């Protein structure tokens, strides 16, 4: 286990997915030519996990950029880090998908889809040890979303022994570009329950929450949300990324976080909160940082984890901290807080401490966890779904692009299953 | 105040020997409680 | 002349094997590039090159690279050859399955050709030492798998454990009760006597005797170690008690099943403290008996003796002992089964523990490791089999053992022999 493939699907996949790329590589110390400059050996220990050391001191990110559209590549390019990306990487075609996840899915993006295979097996056979695929989109689109899925069951094919990855941005009406997202969304949730290990929910209700209640940004950019995007991305790879003892692989990280296949689906948590501008900020210990894992608050899905169970959590601490405090801490809201978590998988919260903070804060925390009350995300969907399915509104853009009534009834009822399943083991009990 | 000791072995590092205090109640050896191959394995 | 052979399997295995060949090079004089400038019974466990070079006459095995790649680029990378340093690409994920079957059957037959060839070199094969963890994948499903393919190959040879029960404070996956119960089902039958070491009891020590307030593996396994060379020092030094493996199942093991001795050392002190009175052996007597100095956590004033070895090291002299033993059957119950006598069988070994430059212990004039057969180690088994339930009532992570080939009746069969084991327990403390 080594490699990681990284897939970036969309106008969404690519702006997230190239805010991804400079973070890590200015946490990494690698500047936007490629080459190293930092002053630590732990940021080269593991840096074979994201980059292919290319001939000299030269790090090349291991990404795969896709679009149907032309103009979003060419905006990545003319980027800060734009430079670093591998040339033949960059695989896009001419004919957009219009937000339509049958585009995406079915017409242009099949048209695509051989020639994103070439370069993901052009960089899968280079690898000593793939653990897999990591892909960056969002759900409301129809490149993202339509294109993204059918990538993930194209590989799927051709990789069925790799652990598949997602980050995925879930879309909202607060933030929303089509009136047509709660299709593209539901049609998508079927296509990850059955074909990904591990799904990171993304939720632009939760970013644009954050932004405008806590930022007190009154007019939240995309700008504003990929900041909040690129900061928990930035704390859930932590442990893939850096020396480690939990998680240091995909499929260790699958093995502790999934007890049931479809339940697959991660609650994403950070602290401290901070704008694009805030560069102050004089605050953060161990206690404060820690008690932000039930703040609904400090939530990248917009649901409430108090209104639920946790199954699993991986929780993060960066920066130099006691470990013993961190320990304490931990036990003690697990303690305080019993009820929230499920009897019948014991030690089921696990802890991690990385010495090197994210960029601009001293302290930081990430928590990743498997909580039901994930079936929040998933009912919303459902609920805006069926408002406009019950009078078949906008549907002709769908069926004008080859697709029948069948695939969105039965995506409806696989994401209602998944919520069901989410409420079977919330009010299971230990009574064994 | 009273104790049974048996003598085993000296070497070049060693001296072990026994030690009884209360000796067996029952009298006699222990009365209370496959395969594989390379073929079995495969 | 009486070889025995070290196999280190996954993370825990090779660190703590990292951990007793720097100790035992310490007190046989051989530098970290195999020379000694000289009992010479050191042979049992160093073989010897044609250059006057000592070589441990062990094998390290992992499914990862990483932990063994340590060992080949550290201080002791000249003392091994690099043929008897195994590793795989692809770890078995903390799956038993994956360490068992789908990863495990790439490697076996190449681990078994390197124990063959060491094998080959020894003129009066004693047997083998494992040294695994119960959690992870490699230490719980390649140590299974090895284990009954050196049961065909090397037909009733000896074969005893250093198997590293899990703790919490210091577990890194959530389905390690099921790895560890899957590993003791399969390796029962194949192994001769074990010696758990729960990691808790380890951390626990090194917090309060040693004053480490986060203790490390690197603390865990200078301690063990200590332990295990108190095992093997009368192997590796002409001594007198479990003088050949066969001693250890004959002393330690009434029943093939019950077949776990607890451990108990004495002293353990902090190197970084004020200079004091050194411990009699009426004091590290009585520390044998105290449930805090344990290297697994149970309660044996709850449970009953079955066999109790007392290893002395350094300058013990056998009145002082007997004087001890004698005190305490005064002042302590110390029950021990129908069937048996209450008894010690008693070993003194000449050289005093030694302690790596710079460590946490410090050096004492004297030490005693008690090794003995109690009921109450089936608590150890209790809280392990416990853990199991929970999570498979329903049905939680099975599918990815499922996944890799292995069938839930694989689960089923495993728990209701740690069922009969516990019952074993149970029915061997009757009257
Ligand atoms: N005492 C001690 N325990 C260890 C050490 N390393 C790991 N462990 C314990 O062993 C368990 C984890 O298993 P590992 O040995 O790390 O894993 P592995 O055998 O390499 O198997 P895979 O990584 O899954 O292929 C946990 O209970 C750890 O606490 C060590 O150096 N010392
Ligand atoms: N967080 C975030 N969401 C975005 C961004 N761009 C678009 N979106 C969201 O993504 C969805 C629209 O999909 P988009 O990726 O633009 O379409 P595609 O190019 O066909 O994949 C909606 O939910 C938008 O709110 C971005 O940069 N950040
Ligand atoms: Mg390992």
């Amino acid at each position: 286990m080594r490699e990681i493939v990284h897939i970036q699907a969309g106008q969404c996949g690519n702006q997230i997915g190239a805010k991804f790329w400079e973070v890590i590589s200015d946490e990494h110390g690698i500047d936007p030519t490629g080459s190293y400059h930092g002053d630590s050996d732990l940021q080269l220990e593991r840096i074979n996990v994201y980059y292919n050391e290319a001939t000299g001191n030269k790090y090349v990110p291991r990404a795969i950029l896709v679009d149907l559209e032309p103009g979003t590549m060419d905006s990545v390019r003319s980027g800060p880090f734009g430079q670093i990306f591998r040339p033949d990487n960059f695989v896009f075609g001419q004919s957009g998908a219009g937000n339509n996840w049958a585009k995406g899915h079915y017409t242009e993006g099949a048209e695509l889809v051989d020639s994103v295979l070439d370069v993901v097996r052009k960089e899968s056979e280079s690898c000593d040890c793939l653990q897999g695929f990591q892909l960056t989109h969002s759900l409301g689109g129809g490149t993202g979303s339509g294109m993204g899925t059918l990538l993930i069951s194209k590989i799927r094919e051709e990789y069925p022994d790799r652990i598949m990855n997602t980050f995925s941005v879930m879309p909202s009406p607060k933030v929303s570009d089509t009136v047509v997202e709660p299709y593209n969304a539901t049609l998508s949730v079927h296509q990850l329950v059955e074909n990904t290990d591990e799904t990171y929910s993304i939720d632009n209700e939760a970013l644009y929450d954050i932004c405008f209640r806590t930022l007190k940004l009154t007019t939240p950019t995309y700008g504003d949300l990929n900041h909040l995007v690129s900061a928990t991305m930035s704390g859930v790879t932590t442990c893939l990324r850096f020396p480690g003892q939990l998680n240091a692989d995909l499929r260790k990280l699958a093995v502790n976080m999934v007890p049931f296949p479809r339940l697959h689906f991660f609650m994403p948590g950070f602290a401290p909160l901070t704008s694009r501008g805030s560069q102050q900020y004089r605050a953060l210990t161990v206690p404060e940082l820690t008690q932000q894992m039930f703040d609904s608050k400090n939530m990248m899905a917009a649901c409430d984890p108090r209104h639920g169970r946790y199954l699993t959590v991986a929780a993060i601490f960066r920066g130099r901290m006691s470990m013993k405090e961190v320990d304490e801490q931990m036990l003690n809201v697990q303690n305080k807080n019993s009820s929230y978590f499920v009897e019948w998988i014991p030690n089921n919260v696990k802890t991690a401490v990385c010495d090197i903070p994210p960029r601009g804060l001293k302290m930081s925390a990430t928590f990743i966890g498997n909580s039901t009350a994930i079936q929040e995300l998933f009912k919303r969907i459902s609920e805006q779904f069926t408002a406009m399915f019950r009078r078949k509104a906008f549907l002709h853009w769908y069926t004008g692009e080859g697709m029948d009534e069948m695939e969105f009834t039965e995506a409806e009822s696989n994401m209602n299953d998944l919520v069901s399943e989410y409420q079977q083991y919330q009010d299971a009990t230990a009574d064994e | 105040a009273d104790m049974e000791v048996i003598e085993l072995n000296k070497a070049t590092s060693g001296q072990s020997w026994e030690v009884i205090l209360k000796p067996p109640s029952f009298d006699g050896v222990p009365e209370f409680n496959r395969d594989p191959s390379l073929e079995e394995i495969q | 002349m009486r070889e025995c052979i070290s196999i280190h399997v996954g993370q825990a295995g090779v660190q703590i094997g990292n951990a007793c060949w720097e100790l035992y090079c310490l007190e046989h004089g051989i530098q970290p590039d195999g020379q000694m400038p000289s009992d010479d019974s050191f042979n049992t466990f160093f073989s010897e090159t044609g250059a006057g070079k000592h070589v441990p006459r062990a094998v390290f095995v992992d499914l990862e690279p990483t932990v063994i790649d340590e060992v080949r680029t550290g201080t002791y990378r000249q003392l091994f050859h690099p043929e008897q340093l195994i590793t795989g690409k692809e770890d078995a994920a903390n799956n038993y399955a994956r360490g068992h079957y789908t990863i495990g059957k790439e490697i076996i037959d190449l681990v078994l050709d390197r124990i063959r060839k060491l094998a080959d070199q020894c003129t009066g094969l004693q047997g083998f030492l494992v040294f695994h963890s119960f959690g992870g994948g490699t230490g719980s499903g390649f140590t299974s798998l090895l284990m009954e393919r050196l049961s065909v190959d090397y037909g009733k040879k000896s074969k005893l454990e250093f198997s590293i029960y899990p703790a919490p404070q210091v577990s890194t996956a959530v389905v390690e009760p099921y790895n560890s119960i899957l590993t003791t089902h399969t390796t029962l039958e194949h192994s001769d006597c074990a010696f758990m070491v729960d990691n808790e009891a380890i951390y626990d020590i090194c917090r309060r005797n040693l004053d480490i307030e986060r203790p490390t593996y690197t603390n865990l396994n200078r301690l063990i170690s200590q332990i295990v060379s108190s095992i093997t020092a009368s192997l590796r030094f002409d001594g007198a008690l479990n003088v050949d493996l066969t001693e250890f199942q004959t002393n330690l093991v009434p029943y093939p099943r019950i077949h776990f001795p607890l451990a108990t050392y004495a002293p353990v002190i902090s190197a970084e403290k004020a200079y004091h009175e050194q411990l009699s052996v009426a004091e590290i007597t009585n520390a044998c008996f105290e449930p805090a100095n344990q290297m697994v956590k149970c309660d044996p004033r709850h449970g009953k003796y079955m066999a109790c070895c007392l290893l002395y090291r350094g300058d013990v002299v056998p009145k002082d002992v007997n004087a001890a033993i004698a005190t305490i059957k005064t002042k302590r119950s110390i029950q021990f089964v129908d069937w048996c006598p209450t008894g010690f069988k008693v070993g003194i070994n000449y050289q005093p523990p030694t302690v790596v430059p710079g460590g946490d212990l410090a050096k004492v004039q004297r030490a005693v490791c008690m090794l003995s057969n109690t009921t109450a180690i089936a608590e150890a088994w209790a809280r392990l089999d416990h853990k199991f339930d929970l999570m498979y009532a329903k049905r939680a992570f099975v599918h990815w053992y499922v996944g890799e080939g292995m069938e839930e009746g694989e689960f089923s069969e495993a728990r209701e022999d740690m069922a009969a084991l516990e019952k074993d327990y149970e029915e061997v403390g009757v009257d």
